[PDB]
RNA sequence: UAAGGAACUCGGCAAAAUGACCCCGUAACUUCGGGAGAAGGGGUGCUCUAUUAGGGUGCAAGCCCGAGAGAGCCGCAGUGAAUAGGCCCAGGCGACUGUUUAGCAAAAACACAGGUCUCUGCAAAACCGUAAGGUGACGUAUAGGGGCUGACGCCUGCCCGGU
RNA sequence: UCCCGGGCCUUGUACACACCGCCCGUCACACCACGAGAGUUUGUAACACCCGAAGUCGGUAGGGUAACCGGAGCCAGCCGCCGAAGGUGGGACAGAUAAUUGGGGUGAAGUCGUAACAAGGUAGCCGUAUCGGAAGGUGCGGCUGGAUCACCUCCU
RNA sequence: GGUGCAUUAGCUAGUUGGUAGGGUAAUGGCCUACCAAGGCAACGAUGCAUAGCCGACCUGAGAGGGUGAUCGGCCACACUGGGACUGAGACACGGCCCAGACUCCUACGGGAGGCAGCAGUAGGGAAUCUUCCGCAAUGGACGAAAGUCUGACGGAGCAACGCCGCGUGUAUGAAGAAGGUUUUCGGAUCGUAAAGUACUGUUGUUAGAGAAGAACAAGGAUAAGAGUAACUGCUUGUCCCUUGACGGUAUCUAACCAGAAAGCCACGGCUAACUACGUGCCAGCAGCCGCGGUAAUACGUAGGUGGCAAGCGUUGUCCGGAUUUAUUGGGCGUAAAGCGCGCGCAGGCGGUCUUUUAAGUCUGAUGUGAAAGCCCCCGGCUUAACCGGGGAGGGUCAUUGGAAACUGGAAGACUGGAGUGCAGAAGAGGAGAGUGGAAUUCCACGUGUAGCGGUGAAAUGCGUAGAUAUGUGGAGGAACACCAGUGGCGAAGGCGACUCUCUGGUCUGUAACUGACGCUGAGGCGCGAAAGCGUGGGGAGCAAACAGGAUUAGAUACCCUGGUAGUCCACGCCGUAAACGAUGAGUGCUAAGUGUUAGGGGGUUUCCGCCCCUUAGUGCUGCAGCUAACGCAUUAAGCACUCCGCCUGGGGA
């Protein structure tokens, strides 16, 4: 536009916006109110372990979980590896990451952090699932 | 309306170049004399003349073109439009095509090329690139 | 009338409570007028400054009217007696003011302004009377009589076989 | 002339698994977010009155009192203004929650029809009014983002 | 000078100014009495939300974007509110008084407290350290001085948290040890890596030597000074003596040992690095494209390889790539994007010349922009990190001196813009009043007999109560046949029978007149197809809704027969459209060819007519140029300047 244009309402700049609204979230529990800091992990206690199954043309069974944050948030995570350990009224750690194939799992469950154990028999790309040097 | 006769000065000689016209003429002014008397400083344009009339008198470019009709110039700029004057400082005015081309200076010694004006140590209003 | 304060009862029926003047302040909703005295609060006595500051009247003498303030004084209490709105939230019915069963029912009933259908061309239709004579009307379809509905807002669907 | 299979040219296309294509809306089921809702419950900043500690200041001081000339001055006590917290009242704003309800989105296989894309079998679309299970139909005005069917006019 | 919201438009009453006084270190509504009604705001007051500010830090080619931990400067706070005393300085972190919440001691009368000081504890959290040693150095408070105090500060401890340095051995050694892993079974690869020989000690273990950081102060002799009647004493100079937490720390030399010291992630493409076996849309992988359905370089494990290395990966946040808010550096015919159109306040921009001024503009000097940090040049730690010395940069900064081209101010001058005058022309431009002829419908009367009407076929319907057809007359309403034409007029919507009245604009010629009087234009005010709404009329044709007949598997539709609101008029609302050239307004420049509307000039000719030139519109074809293409192309979507409007993936919407 014209410059005298550009001086009576400037240029305003497009927002982002985040895609882990959970784990950039705080809570005080003496004001019962969400305050505002980010966070790489939060932890929390599971409710409920099952499966779903993919978007077409997916067909497998994914394993995921439904936890209870620290700051009063329930999400859907999702559990990595081959077999694990969890039951409900179980805590783990939970980290940012999407799985595609899931409608709404946004987070990805930590192995070998808290209650939630390593993947067993597990050779190579050991840092990730958690499995000490065998 | 007319804003600005300086641009029209420097659109009507890039008008001319593209239909290789030999001549042109338009109303004159001051300070296109200068700008016209520059150009011809630097055989940018091959001849220029004044015709005196009533109103304002009347100048006329004899345009140049090299052998085989290669332009001369090659482009026309103008910069501090009255929509936004700019001004540059001893040490800010430029080098148009890294010395090849020229800048037109209205510094408070005259209307004058880049060059020169580094030669005397004086800024002013930046008006147009030939190159 | 101690303490309680609707526990009474079909139902706060009856009683109690508010009540004057001056100042501050005041919601939803609205047909923009209202609601509204919404709600909720504060001040009032007497003495001195004081025939005040200032007004009405008169030629002047004088007479009448009387805000703000300051300082004080006295009571449990100062519109010290009598007279003088209780208020708020939500729903049904009727738009409203009005009328009604003299002597059991005052209302959600009747009326109403507005809507619509229909009859009437003037010796009008309609009504009283056996008739004469009248009202309608000393009017004339923007007028007159009858039926239904009832401010205002949005609307008023299908059936003409039967009467 | 029609029915079937095929060959050339042209036209339109939202088709390319190539019309046995593509694709619209209601209805039944499941999940998710958002708005309304008789109400309920947390919190923020103020405002108007009532009451008002400490304290500085102002007035008295009949009680106490070494310096200075009984006097002065001083102090305790009492009184007045201002005043934090507290109480009462009507509003303003922000979040959560609530029987129920409204449209929206997602789900290959369910039911109904086939509105659009070809002249899509009534050309389509835009504004508006009315009607209908539903896509939608019809009236009025407008557009071509129409292949079309006939005389004339301009350009090559 | 440095932030978001207009889906936050009014705010304020000691508020605004004045007069007299009080109070303060000091001016002042800082406070009080009187007087007046002012003050702020679209250049964004008020309100809500968020936030300590800066030097600086990260990123970036730069312009910018994000942040304000550590170090330095300023500010505010000290359990939460309020108040004052003492003092040069406080409304006071380890001071006082009152009120509140909490913890503790009470003999029930009353009392005592404040780690956002250094350590440490519980809690919250994905997440952060020792209840250590010294005043030896530096700086503080007191003292005349030794000296006392100092969780400031010097050191030590824990944590791969980050940056820097180098150790996990060197050299020679096979057509090539064994063993893995594969093989069309010959071989290939791990691999010169093994093993062998020769060598080294950075690190390790042991034992010996052992720094700087120290200047001091005080105390003792002197010497010289100012001051002295004279000392004592004071100031400066030189000698003597004295002090280490770190710590026997750093650092040397003596010997023995290849011995105690390598992991993490990827190998389909992006992106450097591929083969076997197991599984069989299962287990599973994933940043995107997407891999897996009994021969997977993509899942799991091996062999091999590739990136780094005391690390390596994942997650979270910021900048970049992103020209994806485009000042540098984008756009709006069809992809998102020109308001439906006008009149215009504020604002933005503005033809030609002369003189002057110096606000903008350019330039010199002075003051300042602390230190640390980035950058440049040197020097110390065995190198580096790190630390010193000097410099540079960094401002729409303040005072002062110059220049006058450009923008601005002032004084004049001109006519190419704009407008008036004078002479012509064309037009369905608008409002009001009246009139005309075809045609449809209804009504009355002659003639006349059996059908008419309708469809792809039919039927409903009309007709013997005499229709359709035909001749005559009457009533009423709506639209204007031919002319009629990418013809005309208007800002757009839009305007077509004729006459008159009242009115707006435009074009051409002249050069008399004024002399920049102009363009655009957010808010504001008006106009604005059709449908629709209110009140009063009118109602011939047409026709939503509705009824009947057909078609169809069904047909709330297309087709047929009827038909109400509406369409028409007056007044008042509504404010939308594919309101479209899907193209904002103004101005100038840039090949031609050819129709047409309204004018002007010239040549031929008596006219007519033909030709040429020119102004303003309206169409077609085409060059340069532009475009993703289609296409636009003097009526631009080409080349430029000014102002306004709008856009930033789709759905939700
Ligand atoms: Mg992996
Ligand atoms: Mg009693
Ligand atoms: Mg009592
Ligand atoms: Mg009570
Ligand atoms: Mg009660
Ligand atoms: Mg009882
Ligand atoms: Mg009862
Ligand atoms: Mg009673
Ligand atoms: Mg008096
Ligand atoms: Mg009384
Ligand atoms: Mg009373
Ligand atoms: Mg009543
Ligand atoms: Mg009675
Ligand atoms: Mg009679
Ligand atoms: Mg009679
Ligand atoms: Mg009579
Ligand atoms: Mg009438
Ligand atoms: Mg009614
Ligand atoms: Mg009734
Ligand atoms: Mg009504
Ligand atoms: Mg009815
Ligand atoms: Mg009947
Ligand atoms: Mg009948
Ligand atoms: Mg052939
Ligand atoms: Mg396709
Ligand atoms: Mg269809
Ligand atoms: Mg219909
Ligand atoms: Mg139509
Ligand atoms: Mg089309
Ligand atoms: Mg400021
Ligand atoms: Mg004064
Ligand atoms: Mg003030
Ligand atoms: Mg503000
Ligand atoms: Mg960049
Ligand atoms: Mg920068
Ligand atoms: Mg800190
Ligand atoms: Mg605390
Ligand atoms: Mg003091
Ligand atoms: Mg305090
Ligand atoms: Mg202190
Ligand atoms: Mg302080
Ligand atoms: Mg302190
Ligand atoms: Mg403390
Ligand atoms: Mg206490
Ligand atoms: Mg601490
Ligand atoms: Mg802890
Ligand atoms: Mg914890
Ligand atoms: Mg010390
Ligand atoms: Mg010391
Ligand atoms: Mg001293
Ligand atoms: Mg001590
Ligand atoms: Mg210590
Ligand atoms: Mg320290
Ligand atoms: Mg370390
Ligand atoms: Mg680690
Ligand atoms: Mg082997
Ligand atoms: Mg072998
Ligand atoms: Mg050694
Ligand atoms: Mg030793
Ligand atoms: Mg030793
Ligand atoms: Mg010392
Ligand atoms: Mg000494
Ligand atoms: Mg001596
Ligand atoms: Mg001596
Ligand atoms: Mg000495
Ligand atoms: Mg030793
Ligand atoms: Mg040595
Ligand atoms: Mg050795
Ligand atoms: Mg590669
Ligand atoms: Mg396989
Ligand atoms: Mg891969
Ligand atoms: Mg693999
Ligand atoms: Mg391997
Ligand atoms: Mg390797
Ligand atoms: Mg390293
Ligand atoms: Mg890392
Ligand atoms: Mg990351
Ligand atoms: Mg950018
Ligand atoms: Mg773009
Ligand atoms: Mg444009
Ligand atoms: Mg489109
Ligand atoms: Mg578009
Ligand atoms: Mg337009
Ligand atoms: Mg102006
Ligand atoms: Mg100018
Ligand atoms: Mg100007
Ligand atoms: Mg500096
Ligand atoms: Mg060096
Ligand atoms: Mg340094
Ligand atoms: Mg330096
Ligand atoms: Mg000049
Ligand atoms: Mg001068
Ligand atoms: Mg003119
Ligand atoms: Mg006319
Ligand atoms: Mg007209
Ligand atoms: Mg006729
Ligand atoms: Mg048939
Ligand atoms: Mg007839
Ligand atoms: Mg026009
Ligand atoms: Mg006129
Ligand atoms: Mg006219
Ligand atoms: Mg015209
Ligand atoms: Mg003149
Ligand atoms: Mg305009
Ligand atoms: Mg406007
Ligand atoms: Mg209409
Ligand atoms: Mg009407
Ligand atoms: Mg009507
Ligand atoms: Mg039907
Ligand atoms: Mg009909
Ligand atoms: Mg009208
Ligand atoms: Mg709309
Ligand atoms: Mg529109
Ligand atoms: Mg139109
Ligand atoms: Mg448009
Ligand atoms: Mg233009
Ligand atoms: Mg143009
Ligand atoms: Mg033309
Ligand atoms: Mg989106
Ligand atoms: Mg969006």
């Amino acid at each position: 536009p014209t410059i005298n244009q550009l001086v009576r309402k400037p240029r305003q700049s497009k927002i982002k916006k985040s895609t882990s609204p959970a784990l950039n979230k705080g809570l005080n529990s003496f004001k019962r109110e969400l305050t505002d800091v980010n966070s790489p992990q939060k932890r929390g206690v599971c409710t409920r372990v099952g499966t779903m199954t993919p978007k077409k043309p997916n067909s497998a069974l994914r394993k995921y979980a439904r936890v209870r944050l620290s700051n009063g948030i329930e999400v859907t995570a999702y559990i990595p590896g081959i077999g694990h350990n969890l039951q409900e009224h179980s805590v783990v750690l939970i980290r940012g990451g999407r799985v595609k194939d899931l409608p709404g799992v946004r987070y990805h469950i930590v192995r070998g952090a808290l209650d939630t154990a390593g993947v067993e028999n597990r050779g190579q790309s050991r840092s990730k699932y958690g499995t000490k040097k065998p | 309306v007319m804003t600005d006769p300086i641009a029209d000065f420097l659109t009507r000689i890039r008008n001319a170049n593209m239909v290789k016209h030999d001549k042109l003429e338009l109303p004159a002014s001051k300070i296109k004399k200068e700008i016209a008397e520059i150009l011809k400083r630097e055989g940018f344009i091959r001849d220029v003349e004044y015709i005196e009339d009533d109103n304002a008198g009347t100048i006329r470019v004899f345009l140049k073109y090299g052998a085989t009709g290669e332009r001369v110039i090659t482009g026309l700029k103008r910069i501090s439009k009255p929509g936004l004057r700019v001004y540059a400082k001893s040490t800010e005015v430029p080098k148009v095509l890294n010395g090849l081309g020229i800048a037109i200076v209205s510094t408070s010694q005259g209307v004058l090329t880049d060059k020169e004006a580094r030669a005397k140590q004086v800024g002013g209003e930046v008006l147009a690139y030939v190159w």
